């Protein structure tokens, strides 16, 4: 049980009692006054300054406003600024901090508390864990292998040190490397180990290098809570929205969108080669590490519900035909796009992130042979002019073998089942 | 970096408290 009180705050320890007695009654604001009372009579305490921030927390809690946490925030950070803090409440007072910057967003601020951490407490290897995420959550990626490697120096058995170990590395395309860590990090049991991040990226590891095992790790993801299905693997979802990889365009209630889009795809697809023929450079290529080999880009004129307006003045036609459908220009969790695919292209079996969001294809370039998509086990093709739909939460797969290059239009829409206000809240993706 | 077409990202959102 944690010492929490220098010399001086046990012979306070009457008033600290009576005041935290307050905040674990429920009574909150009470609580507060008696740690503000505290504060002012006692100002060098630790304890009574750490029970004003743990009231804030709590204060913020119930009334749901960032407001007072982050007030919250400052007061645990003055906490570590007092003199002869006691360990044990120095490092909690510290790691509520960081945890709670993490909660409101503030992952830069949430870092620099995390390396503080560190230097005081060395030989923690819990805290240069809690590091490693506070770097990756900022894309520091180089620094968080480094702080794992550490970890993995001292105590090499570290379970969670191995998953993240792993994940980076994956991450990084070295995909034979990462597998014994994610492997033998999810099978350690340790805290912070049984995460649908690790077995979706074990899995896709084991699938890219032929490991038949992979749907063994998929099945006890989907066992353990993770995965909707052992097909459909995304991670931000609303549970319970209809689950199915294909759709028909009734089936959505999208269909003045999908008429839209067939009845005027030559414009589409001519403001789309015109981009290509004096605009390349409009077109991205694709940078999330799907291909197995080949040429894959990408011009996008929305993202998150955002319209690019330079990017919206090469097809000036064609968004303002999209701005008539919201259930795409404003869904924040999927974008609106050109895809260009050349000959000798496969992209590895993937899913997307979220199921908040359907998928449509307007076949726009089509070559007779060698283009082909499977989602789920149903495999199709595109047709110009026409538009498949289906749901990219589930594992799918595509090919390009044909002479000559394929494109399509790319249409995300909201998951017709959720509602206004969700649409309106669930965080961009 | 974002989620776009995949999953590659340690974390795909932005978090902005209650
Ligand atoms: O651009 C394509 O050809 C389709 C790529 C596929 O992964 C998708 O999410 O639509
Ligand atoms: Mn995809």
């Amino acid at each position: 049980k944690p010492k929490l009180l220098n010399k001086f705050d046990k012979t306070i320890k009457a008033e600290l009692d009576a005041a935290e007695k307050l905040r674990k009654r429920g009574k909150i604001e009470e609580a507060v006054n008696a740690f503000k009372e505290l504060v002012r009579k006692y100002p060098q305490s630790p304890r009574a300054r750490y029970g004003k921030a743990q009231c804030e927390d709590d204060l913020a809690e119930k009334r749901r406003s960032n407001e007072v946490l982050r007030g919250a925030i400052e007061t645990y950070q003055e906490v570590a600024s007092l003199p002869d803090v006691p360990a044990d409440l120095l490092k909690l007072s510290l790691k509520r901090r960081s945890d709670r910057q993490q909660f409101l967003g503030h992952m830069r601020g949430s870092l620099l508390t995390l390396q503080r951490l560190v230097q005081l407490f060395p030989n923690d290897t819990s805290l240069k864990n809690d590091l490693g995420v506070g770097y990756l959550l900022i894309g520091d990626n180089d620094n968080a292998k480094k702080v794992y490697e550490e970890v993995l120096s001292v105590t090499p058995n570290d379970g969670f040190a191995k998953v993240h170990y792993g994940f980076i590395l994956k991450a990084q395309n070295k995909i034979a490397e990462s597998i014994p860590y994610l492997k033998e990090g999810i099978e350690s049991g340790d805290p912070g180990t049984d995460d649908g991040r690790f077995y979706f990226h074990l899995g896709d590891a084991m699938q890219r290098v032929g490991n038949k095992e992979a749907y063994k790790w998929y099945e006890l993801g989907h066992k353990r809570g993770h995965f909707a299905s052992v097909w459909q693997r995304s991670l931000y979802n609303v549970n319970g929205l209809k689950a199915q990889p294909w759709w028909t365009p009734k089936e959505t209630g999208y269909t003045e969108l999908v008429k839209s889009l067939e009845r005027n795809w030559k414009l589409i697809r001519d403001e789309g080669l015109a981009v290509m023929d004096k605009a390349k450079g409009l077109f991205l290529p694709e940078d999330e590490n799907l291909r197995e080999k080949g040429d894959w880009s990408q011009f996008t004129l929305w993202q998150q519900g955002r319209r690019n307006e330079n990017a919206c003045k090469g097809a000036p036609k064609t968004c303002t035909l999209l701005e008539k459908f919201p259930e795409t220009t404003g869904c924040r969790r999927g974008q609106i796009k050109y895809s260009i695919m050349h000959p000798g292209t496969h992209v590895w079996p993937h899913t997307g992130p979220t199921n908040c969001r359907l998928r449509m294809h307007l076949g726009l370039v089509i070559p007779k042979e060698g283009c082909k998509i499977r989602c789920a086990n149903e495999t199709k093709t595109w047709e110009e002019g026409k538009v498949l739909i289906f749901d990219d939460s589930f594992e799918h797969e595509v090919w390009q073998d044909a002479s000559s290059f394929r494109l399509i239009f790319i249409v995300d829409v909201w998951h017709p089942e959720l509602t206004p206000q969700q649409r309106r809240s669930l965080p961009a993706i | 970096g974002k989620c776009k077409d995949g999953l590659g990202e340690y974390t795909c959102t932005s978090l902005e408290g209650f």
